[PDB]
């Protein structure tokens, strides 16, 4: 036939007009030419690159776009919007001896290339469905709530006669029903016959759960939600709780036995999918000599300290700290017998209405491995680690809080204050021994917890008094406060001149919403890369310096009568130390970053004392 | 002030140990440089060979 002489269907229906062997041969004829015969606006091979790529990497998928299927062969695109199931089989076939005709041998490095549709005009929302639209192809917006796991399901099966102790050779597994067979060749019975699971090649499956965005929902009604099988390739593409486009048909389940149920005969729906798109930190030999080349310009460190937070007005100290537990340190073992830490923690105490939890938000955004808990509030993790049941599964299982779940990264505890006794112990474990112990159901086990706390809290009564010391301010104790590295401070204090700055910053964020910076992209890997190869020296030429200052801050210490100095704000000044070197990718923690490291323990010292203490010392301490 | 006020909690759980250790946090400038010394070797590599 010709392809004019297909679009006068002679049949009952669709379907029964593409089954036919003639009306076959065509398509697939017609399909070899639209493979070996396209060409772009240049005339590029756009399916030859594809088929050449396909040998590299080796994969078994072919992505094809429908708008070039209709430029080129109509009654094509009308054949697939209508009978997909049939279409793609002898489309699958072609793709595959086109292959083979370019590569060959593939058929044994892979056995099939499967077909996903790419572009396509009609885009459904979940609750639009209709018994007109049974069998046909679709394309569906909506969010992923739950996903099961990988099973496997049969594709090519052998069977075994238990009379004469034969395997029957390869039958085809069609995905709608099970295959069973009747009679053996060799002794020519009926007889029992078993599927042979070792001489078995399977296929991957799973299943997901769609709902309507909720943002797109009109008012007063609710989500509606559909269910969809992924099969081969496309297992494990979309995590829960991503945005997702699906193109696939839409089935029923013929669930059962339509006798007995009684009351009306109502029956059920699936989707089965066919291509599955998105609606990192990994760099490159591109990258790397820029990294190096912005680590030579001098004062990378004031441009990293202003890329934080890029929509809080102020408040540098915090993002100067924020910079430093984002960037770290270097672990230490002394010949397996001493631990010292690497990371550094972060406490912020402020007044209501200073943005603490956008800083909270943003670190988020920012970091690799980052994790959220609330004190006192709903959230998808809590502190405690426990032995619970699996509501899909029916199954017991271990899970650590998110101190656990955040090992090497960061924690963001919100609320720091509204604590119960549980989540304090918890907490002081892990800050204290950077490992947490479970005995529960029969598990007894320690699990590993070096992770970098960042915490908000709010003072007593609601506002600072600063005529008492910081351990009166606040209803976290001294062991607690103390594992902290550096403490911040936010005062509300009622200043003419900076209300005019605040108020402008806020009103054009309102103004433009209606209806020295390093781009975030970048700085993003460059915090994977440091923290990833960058391990800083200590050479001991420097240490006359921070002796004689260790000493000062000492001896003044007691003179004035307030906090003690313990060796703790020495270790702290060198772990910082190595973060202002780590800035610069460097390779011998200089003087320069000492200094500046100085200045961020000296500050919070001097800052969270009373009145008269904090003047008396902040003459005293003028020269660091 | 007395042993006994110093600590937040009954006095007869004392009468259950055997050594009992109370160390001073005393400021002295010569200790304090020793000890500065050690701390800055152990992170420099020394006490490592
Ligand atoms: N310095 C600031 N710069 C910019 N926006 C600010 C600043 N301080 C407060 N805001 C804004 O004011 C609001 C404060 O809400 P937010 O929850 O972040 O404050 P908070 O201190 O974390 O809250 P609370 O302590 O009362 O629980 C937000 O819109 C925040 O963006
Ligand atoms: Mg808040
Ligand atoms: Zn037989």
């Amino acid at each position: 036939l010709t392809l004019e002489s297909l679009s006068n269907v002679k049949a009952n229906s669709y379907s029964e007009w593409i089954t036919q062997p003639n009306v076959s041969r065509t398509i697939a004829r017609e399909l070899k030419s639209f493979l070996l015969e396209y060409t772009d606006e240049t005339g590029r091979s756009v399916y030859g690159a594809r088929i050449r790529t396909l040998g590299e990497m080796n994969s078994e998928s072919l992505e094809v776009n429908y708008r070039h299927l209709a430029e080129s062969k109509a009654i094509l695109a009308l054949f697939l919007a209508k009978c997909p199931e049939e279409m793609l089989k002898i489309f699958d076939l072609v793709a595959m001896e086109a292959t083979e005709l370019h590569y060959p041998d593939y058929a044994r490095i892979h056995s099939e290339i499967h077909v996903r549709i790419s572009d396509f005009p009609t885009i459904y929302s979940l609750r639009e469905l209709r018994e007109s639209n049974l069998s046909s192809l679709v394309r569906v917006t909506g969010v992923v709530t739950r996903r099961t796991g990988v099973f496997p399901q049969l594709k090519y099966v052998k069977f075994n006669c238990l009379k004469c102790g034969s395997i029957l050779g390869p039958f085809f597994q069609d995905s709608n029903e099970e295959i069973r067979i009747s009679f053996c060749t060799n002794c020519k019975s009926k007889g029992p016959f078993r599927v042979n699971g070792e001489k078995t090649v399977y296929r991957n499956y799973q299943r997901v759960t769609l709902q309507e965005a909720p943002g797109t929902v009109p008012p007063g009604r609710l989500p509606r939600h559909r269910e969809v099988i992924l099969l081969a390739d496309l297992v494990d593409v979309s995590k829960p709780g991503e945005e997702v486009e699906v193109t696939g048909i839409y089935k029923n389940n013929y669930d059962g036995n339509l006798n007995a149920k009684n009351g009306f005969p109502v029956f059920a729906t699936i989707i089965e999918a066919n291509s599955i798109k998105r609606r990192v930190f990994s760099w490159t030999e591109e990258e790397e000599r820029e990294f190096r080349k912005i680590s030579r310009d001098r004062g990378i460190i004031d441009k990293i300290i202003s890329s934080m937070a890029p929509s809080i007005y102020g408040h540098r100290d915090i993002k100067t700290a924020v910079a430093c537990s984002l960037f770290g340190g270097v672990p230490k073992n002394v010949n397996g017998k001493h631990s010292i830490r690497g990371d550094i923690n972060v406490l912020l105490l402020g007044d209501p209405g200073t943005a603490k939890s956008q800083i909270l938000k943003y670190v988020e955004k920012t970091a690799h491995r980052a994790v959220f808990a609330t004190g006192q509030g709903a959230s998808a993790v809590g502190l405690t680690a426990s032995v619970r049941k699996d509501p899909i599964t029916k199954e017991w299982t271990l899970e650590g809080g998110a101190l656990v779940l955040a090992d090497k990264g960061v924690c963001l505890i919100d609320e720091f204050d509204k604590m119960n006794d549980q989540d304090r112990t918890s907490i002081h474990e892990a800050m204290e021994q950077q490992s947490i112990s479970i005995s529960k159901a029969g598990i007894v086990t320690t699990l590993q917890a070096r992770c970098s706390i960042i915490a908000a809290a709010n003072p007593n009564g609601g506002r600072y008094n600063s005529t008492l010391p910081l351990a009166q301010n606040v209803s976290l104790t001294e062991p607690i406060l103390s594992r902290f590295d550096i403490l911040c401070v936010v005062r509300d204090l009622v200043d003419e001149e900076a209300d005019e700055r605040l108020a402008t910053f806020v009103v054009d964020s309102h103004v433009r919403s209606h209806p020295s910076p390093i781009p975030q992209e970048l700085l993003m890997k460059y915090i994977h890369y440091a923290r990833t190869k960058i391990y800083p020296k200590l050479h001991q030429m420097d240490m006359d310096k921070v002796s004689r200052v260790y000493a000062d801050l000492r001896r003044e210490s007691i003179s004035t009568g307030s906090f003690p100095i313990t060796v703790r704000h020495l270790e702290s000044i060198l772990r910082i130390a190595e973060s202002f070197a780590k800035m610069r990718l460097s390779e011998f923690v200089s003087s320069y970053d000492l200094d500046r490291a100085i200045k961020v323990v000296v500050d919070s010292f001097v800052d969270a004392q009373k009145v008269s203490v904090r003047r008396q010392l902040r003459r005293s301490f003028a020269i660091y | 002030k007395s042993p006994g006020d110093n600590i937040d909690f009954q006095t007869t759980i004392l009468s259950r140990f055997d050594m009992i250790f109370i160390v001073k946090d005393d400021h002295n400038e010569e200790r304090d440089i020793s000890i500065a010394n050690h701390v800055i070797n152990i992170h420099t590599g020394n006490a490592n060979a």
